[PDB]
DNA sequence: GTACTGTCCTCTGG
DNA sequence: AGGACAGCGTGTCAGCAATA
RNA sequence: UGCUGA
């Protein structure tokens, strides 16, 4: 019954990850304890969640928990079919051992039609975003980046870079070309604000 | 690889830095003329809509990208290989100490 | 119009240097010198009286510039 | 001095 | 693709003799 | 290259 503890931690972390992306999540899911998780729900196909977005109610996300410890191209297709038929665009695949290396470039191959993304199970046992040293990241909107570049007379290159595989760019699901504001809690100035172009 | 790198260089010359990965993904998602026309449309659209940036291209983050691209090219795609069009075109140049290059039969 | 109103120390140094190199090349002194042979003392005397017709052209990191008057600049 | 880049070097994948 | 490896690197500060 | 000074 440690499998259930792992399932509960991963589900809580994914609920927090979905709330930080701006999806409609209730307080109970974010404050759900183990005794009630196991009360509700055992399997790995009824842990799949489907969440809606604050705006764009059609824009929803779908979280998978594949059974195969090493997901492959066929496993990816089997529920890319589910997504294509239910009419969703985004997904999130929590894998237990990894993805066979061809799969990673397949997930990338699926054009903005159906954009997927993978997360290891050991990466979700804790919320890195809740570490002391990790600042708060905020994906800037297309109209705030323009005002930033205009205030500092900048170009989008010539800005600090954040890797597209950064453990906190993968969590906040930030695509390439997006600028993220970062609020460092500084011992010197309190709440220093920086900006990083995702690339 | 030849055409991808050609287009990436064409876009770097003006500063466009998202065009690099955009071209690479356009390629992967996609004959020789077929590849060229798929990439050259996007690359010309970039170089046209994003000109006026030849003076704003001599910045770090634009030199690192070109450096990495050309270094990866010279490092990974210039090894001796059986020839595509004629299967037996490996006239192996193999250079001894400087001042010496030796082709075989 | 958006940069600091005061005169940085580097600006004071360069303005004094240039005014002194001008005075030394036989330029008219608008400060009524009183027996001093140093052009740098004369340049300081002029800076204190707010008589220096020079235009500090502050350059921003993208080429854009702002032209300030040495008179319209708070000397600390 | 050690640790880095580099340099292939060619071994199991379509 | 697991390596084996050959390959570049720097190194505070001024004088004198003397000799290539 | 052998010395020397901070």
């Amino acid at each position: 019954e440690e499998e259930t503890y792992r399932l509960w931690k991963i589900r809580k972390t994914i609920m927090q990850l979905c709330h930080d992306r701006g999806y409609l999540v209730t307080q109970d899911e974010l404050d759900q304890t183990l005794e009630e998780f196991k009360a509700q729900s055992p399997r790995r196909t009824d842990l799949t969640v489907l969440v809606a977005h604050n705006d764009d109610p059609t824009d929803q996300m779908f979280v998978f928990f594949p059974e195969e410890p090493k997901v492959g191209i066929k496993t990816i297709k089997v529920y890319c079919q589910r997504m294509q038929e239910e009419n969703i665009t985004r997904a999130l695949i929590v894998v237990q051992q990894g993805m066979t290396p061809s799969a990673k470039q397949s997930l990338v191959d699926m054009a903005p039609k159906y954009i997927l993304e993978q997360f290891l199970q050991q990466e979700l046992l804790i919320n890195i975003t809740e570490h002391e040293l990790v600042p708060e990241h905020v994906v800037m909107t297309k109209e705030e980046v323009t005002e930033l570049l205009a205030r500092y007379k900048l170009r989008e290159n010539q800005l600090p870079r954040i890797q597209a595989g950064d453990p906190v760019a993968r969590y906040f699901g930030i695509k390439r070309g997006q600028v993220v504001k970062i609020i460092r809690p500084s011992e010197t100035a309190g709440r220093y604000i920086t900006y990083r172009l995702v690339q | 690889v030849i055409h991808l790198l050609l287009c990436q260089l064409r876009v770097l010359e003006v500063g466009a830095l998202q065009a690099v990965y955009e071209l690479e993904r356009i390629l992967n998602r996609f004959s020789a003329s077929e590849i060229r026309e798929e990439l050259e449309q996007y690359t010309t659209e970039i170089v046209q809509n994003n000109l006026l940036g030849s003076q704003g291209a001599h910045v770090k983050n634009v030199c690192e990208s070109k450096s990495k691209l050309i270094a990866l090219f010279w490092k990974a795609h210039m090894n001796a290989k059986r020839c595509p069009h004629c299967k037996t075109g490996r006239s192996v140049v193999r250079k001894e100490h400087n001042s010496k290059l030796t082709i075989t039969f | 119009r958006i940069t600091t109103p005061y005169m940085t120390k580097y600006e004071r140094a360069r303005v004094l240097g240039t005014r002194a190199l001008q005075i030394a090349m036989c330029a008219p002194v608008m400060v009524e010198l009183e027996g001093e042979t140093d052009p740098l003392l004369i340049a300081m005397k002029e800076l204190k009286a707010r008589k220096i017709p020079i235009i500090i052209r502050r350059y921003l990191p993208d080429g854009s510039y702002e032209d300030w008057g040495v008179d319209e600049l708070i000397i600390t």
